[PDB]
RNA sequence: AACGAGACUCUGGCAUGCUAACUAGUUACGCGACCCCCGAGCGGUCGGCGUCCCCCAACUUCUUAGAGGGACAAGUGGCGUUCAGCCACCCGAGAUUGAGCAAUAACAGGUCUGUGAUGCCCUUAGAUGUCGGGGCUGCACGCGCGCUACACUGACUGGCUCAGCGUGUGCCUACCCUACGCCGGCAGGCGCGGGUAACCCGUUGAACCCCAUUCGUGAUGGGGAUCGGGGAUUGCAAUUAUU
């Protein structure tokens, strides 16, 4: 078990959902796309984390104001 | 018309390539009787989806299987794992969804590897073992 | 003039033919500023590509010295007569070259010069000329007769992951004095992350980073434009 | 039949018993006195065992290829217990195997053909299936 | 019998298991039943995955044990076959009843372990899981076969059929009815 | 006349490697020349497996060193002068080719 | 803010998707040849067994190796400040398949017998630099790493039947891997041929295992230490026994 999600992850996170709130879905693959055309994440497996709390992000941005 | 599909199984690197060509009854391997593969301890094993799904699946196809690989053992889970998924395939691209959907059901309830694979081969030794997790003695004194 | 040996045994005879050639020019162009080699066979012909940062002194008057190396090369491996072609090359940049500038601190302190100064010099050099970051090491003696260390480090630096063989270069030389022998090391950080040469990879090397572009407008309207 | 469909531990020891009923295959002196192999500490229990062997080798001839001296020990060669020194294997005899071929060959059973292998003759091949059908006779398969 | 497999010839119906408590980790023919004791090698990679495979494999696996058995699974079914088929000449059943007998007949109801004391052995009485009752009764009378076997004329076969009649029948003949009631005996002590 | 001439590539690094065959390919298949593609055989494992530490002391380590070697062949038929003309050429990396009278 | 952790590299696990193959296969016939009626029939044909024949056949599932995709705690139910996360379940390959790389500072750790790396000291013609012979194997004893065993879940003798990582002469200076034929109980000898190697050895026709005889609870046929005699191979030479 473990992974816990470093500080590289939660903090391109927070940027891509900022400047690119409106392209943003609530599934995975979707969302995962997106990243990979607004930006370049030079890995494959990063990019498959990324989006990933960018999705779970998003969840919660759909309520009450965040605080990040 | 001709009808031929193809599939295999594995286990531990022993492929058994099961084509299912129309035809009638008589399954073989390497142009031998399954009826007598050799161990003939586990021969109730290979048997098992033709016995269990009875013989009149087995009315409108002509298999025969190659292999390669394995132990004597690995084999046998081979041969078994192909025919279950070539019966299955003929049914696939000739016959209606209903049919198969029903012996999918059949089998994967005693799944044992019959229609998935295992993806469990050796692990790479290191240094200071003659296993992989087994090491040699220490002695301080 | 055959046959010829097994592809297995055809690489290992190039490794120890580039390996060779590469310890004997060290050891003869050391005070020229050598850099390197980049051997290329094209047809019918050698290329020995000998690349250091002064020309003028591989050179020499007349080309004395360039005459003497492709006739040492000539009779040593038993090449073929007249195949065997040399060109120098200068590089441009020279402080990302740390085989260079590790073997001329060599020279700066076996010509009788303090350490920590010698050092310093160095190092401004390196940082100036691009680099994210850079390390020296002397180990050995000086001010008795036991050893110490002696590191001197600005910038980035890295030490872990598939990215040391890519980022950073590293050199050893050995220099002598009347009292034992010491120890030059040198560690360069290679800069070059937005293009280009294309040399080292684009990415970020220790935490790898998400290259972000940005736009971002609307005024959109309802209308309909023909066209 | 094909020798294929009938158990092999049953087909040569009916094959065994025929050859020595026609006078067929002319034996050497040695067979009293023979080890049979390297890696054995002990002469077989069996006092017909060339007619045994020569079965076994009339029938690995319809399988593969055709091979000579040198690939019929492989075949038959096993285990050795070195004593106190770990096992490894090694091949047998080489001599039993050169007067076993050129026996059953002096009754045009088998012939040296081209690709460096002897090869079963017709009148060989048209004798196994003739008695893989008398197995089946036999009991009933 | 043409929608669930027997043994090869035993029939898993007609078999039960008389407690409340170890069914449940004891079940052989809800659909477990097979042709065959054998598995493609999933049998643990969780705690509770270990309860589901048969105990007429589970049997076979403890079997081989002591070095020159290990990896030989084909040489241990072979004593398993002729096991049941001694033990219905011999005495007659439904020869599956006579194993689940021996098994929960052959399984503590209470055990002791070790406390730390003072730096003196003291010892203090703790129940058992239905678990573990199975795991013990398993491993204590293949204890049995194996040792009578290891010097008799006597093949581990017949060896084994006998410990499942003196075990399904308590009778303090077996290995496994002595060695049960000696933990008991301990546990009523120091409790 | 028109010779089966396999143009046989060898190498180490499958980017040096691939893109090369890749070149004659397209300039084969360009000019008609009945062209068929890359067989690509088994890469190759040579391996050294030996002590990391000189004058063995302290606990016991070893290190795998390995090489991986490529090979790969397009089979051309066509005039043997187009294709000794065009092949020698156009190769920026340290990739070798040989060429084969026939072996079709 | 930086180094280490992670990220990264390699490897395993998922492709009837993509790319393409007589130094890789399969299928399909064309087949003609062999074989047995073995099954319907008659032996032909239809079906079955492999091999030769295979192509200007068809294909790339199997084999090979390249480009790509796929797994993210993604979805659901609990739990947590409801944050960071944790537990169960669906799909399925479950968020851990195994390795490589690895910080600061330190050790009077090992290595002058790897180094034409190196300080100082010593020795240097009656040499610490070359040939011949002997020794590092010498045993009343102490310890460590292992190998083979104490049997019937076995040994013994026949019979059946399955694999993978590699490696190989043309190199160092004289040397490789072996098929096939012949001779010998065996070790081995001898005659020919192939292999720069997905091409020849090798469709690596391996062991445990599997099937049938024999032995019978006996320091036994379990165990194979010790030891006598004889035969071969390597080498310039085999004694303190090379194998």
């Amino acid at each position: 078990m473990g992974r816990v999600r470093t500080k590289t992850v939660k903090k391109a996170a927070r940027v891509i959902i900022e400047k690119y709130y409106t392209r943003l879905g609530n599934d995975f693959h979707t969302n995962k796309r997106v990243c990979e055309e607004i930006a370049i994440i030079p890995s494959k497996k990063l990019r498959n984390k990324i989006a990933g709390y960018v999705t779970h992000l998003m969840k919660r941005i759909q309520r009450g104001p965040v605080r990040g | 018309p001709l009808q031929s599909v193809q599939v295999f199984g594995r286990k531990k690197t022993a492929t058994a390539v099961a084509h299912c060509k129309r035809g009638n009854g008589l399954i073989k391997v390497n142009g031998r009787p399954l009826e007598m593969i050799e161990p003939r301890t586990l021969q109730y094993k290979l048997l098992e989806p033709v016995l269990l799904l009875g013989k009149e699946r087995f009315a409108g196809v002509d298999i025969r299987v190659r292999v390669k690989g394995g132990g004597h053992v690995a084999q046998i889970y081979a041969i078994r794992q192909s025919i279950s998924k070539a019966l299955v395939a003929y049914y696939q691209k000739y016959v209606d969804e209903a049919s198969k959907k029903e012996i999918k059901d059949i089998l994967i309830q005693y799944d044992r590897t019959l229609l998935v694979a295992d993806p469990r081969r050796c692990e790479s030794k290191k240094f200071g073992g003659p296993g992989a997790r087994a090491r040699y003695q220490k002695s301080y004194r | 003039m055959a046959v010829q040996i097994s592809k297995k045994r055809k690489f290992v005879a190039d490794g120890i033919f580039k390996a060779e050639l590469n310890e004997f020019l060290t050891r003869e162009l050391a005070e020229d500023g050598y850099s390197g080699v980049e051997v290329r066979v094209t047809p019918t012909r050698t290329e020995i590509i000998i690349l250091a940062t002064r020309t003028q002194n591989v050179l020499g008057e007349k080309g004395r010295r360039i005459r003497e190396l492709t006739a040492v090369v000539q009779k040593r491996f038993g090449f073929p007569e007249g195949s065997v072609e040399l060109y120098a090359e200068k590089v441009a940049t020279r402080g990302l070259c740390a085989i260079a500038q590790a073997e001329s601190l060599r020279y700066k302190l076996l010509g009788g010069l303090a350490v920590r100064r010698a050092c310093y010099g160095v190092l401004r050099f390196i940082m100036e000329s691009g680099a994210k970051g850079c390390e020296v090491v002397v180990s050995g003696k000086l001010r008795g007769q036991r050893a110490k260390s002696m590191k001197f480090v600005d910038g980035l630096m890295i030490h872990s992951g598939d990215p040391v063989n890519y980022y950073v270069d590293t050199a050893v030389r050995h220099v002598l004095l009347r009292q034992g022998v010491l120890g030059i090391k040198v560690k360069i950080m290679l800069p070059w992350d937005p293009s280009g040469k294309i040399g080292p990879k684009k990415p970020l090397p220790d935490h790898v980073s998400i290259v972000e572009p940005k736009d971002e407008i609307l005024p959109t309207t309802p209308i309909s434009e023909q066209k | 039949v094909t020798v294929k469909d009938v158990n092999q531990q049953e087909f040569v020891r009916a094959l065994a018993a025929f050859l020595k009923k026609s006078g067929k295959l002319k034996v050497p002196e040695w067979v009293d006195t023979v080890k049979l192999a390297k890696h054995k500490e002990l002469a077989p229990y069996d006092e017909n065992w060339f007619y045994t062997r020569a079965a076994s080798t009339a029938r690995h001839l319809y399988l593969r290829g055709g091979a000579g001296v040198g690939s019929m020990t492989k075949i038959y060669g096993g285990r050795q217990r070195n004593g106190v020194m770990p096992s490894h294997f090694s091949r047998g005899s080489k001599s039993v195997a050169r007067r076993v071929l050129q026996a059953l060959e002096g009754l045009k059973m088998v012939e040296k053909d081209q690709d460096w292998g002897r090869k079963l003759t017709p009148q060989g091949q048209r004798d196994l299936d003739r008695i893989a059908g008398q197995v089946a006779a036999a009991k009933k398969k | 019998t043409p929608d669930i497999k027997l043994f090869g010839k035993w029939s898993t119906d007609d078999v039960q298991i008389n407690d409340i408590s170890l069914q449940d980790y004891i079940a052989v023919k809800e659909k477990y039943a097979k042709y065959l004791p054998h598995s493609a090698g999933r049998y643990a990679a969780k705690r509770f995955r270990k309860a589901q495979c048969p105990i007429v494999e589970r049997l076979t696996n403890s079997m081989m044990m002591h070095g020159r058995n290990n990896g030989k699974k084909l040489m241990t079914v072979r004593i398993v076959k002729h096991a049941f088929e001694i033990i219905h000449l011999l005495t007659g059943e439904n020869p599956l009843q006579v194993l689940v007998n021996a098994i929960i007949n052959s399984g503590p109801r209470e055990d002791s372990t070790r406390i730390g004391r003072a730096g003196t052995v003291r010892r203090q009485a703790v129940d058992v899981s239905p678990l573990r009752r199975v795991n013990q009764a398993i491993w204590l009378l293949c204890t049995g076969a194996r040792e009578a076997a290891f010097r008799n004329i006597k093949t581990i076969a017949e060896c084994l059929a006998d410990e499942l009649i003196n075990a399904a029948k308590g009778s303090s003949n077996s290995y496994a009815i002595k060695k049960k009631d000696e933990l008991e005996r301990v546990a009523k002590s120091n409790r | 006349a028109i010779h089966r001439i396999r143009i046989t590539l060898t190498s180490r690094n499958v980017k040096s490697l691939e893109k090369v065959c890749a070149d004659l390919i397209r300039g084969a298949k360009e000019k008609n020349l009945k062209v068929k593609g890359p067989v690509r055989m088994p890469t190759k494992t040579l391996r050294i497996t030996t002590r990391k530490t000189p004058c063995g002391e302290g606990s016991k380590t070893w290190d795998r060193f390995q090489m991986r070697i490529h090979k790969r062949l397009i089979d051309l038929h066509s005039p043997s002068e187009i294709v000794k003309q065009i092949t020698s050429i156009s190769i920026e990396p340290g990739v070798e080719v040989e060429v084969t009278i026939a072996d079709a």
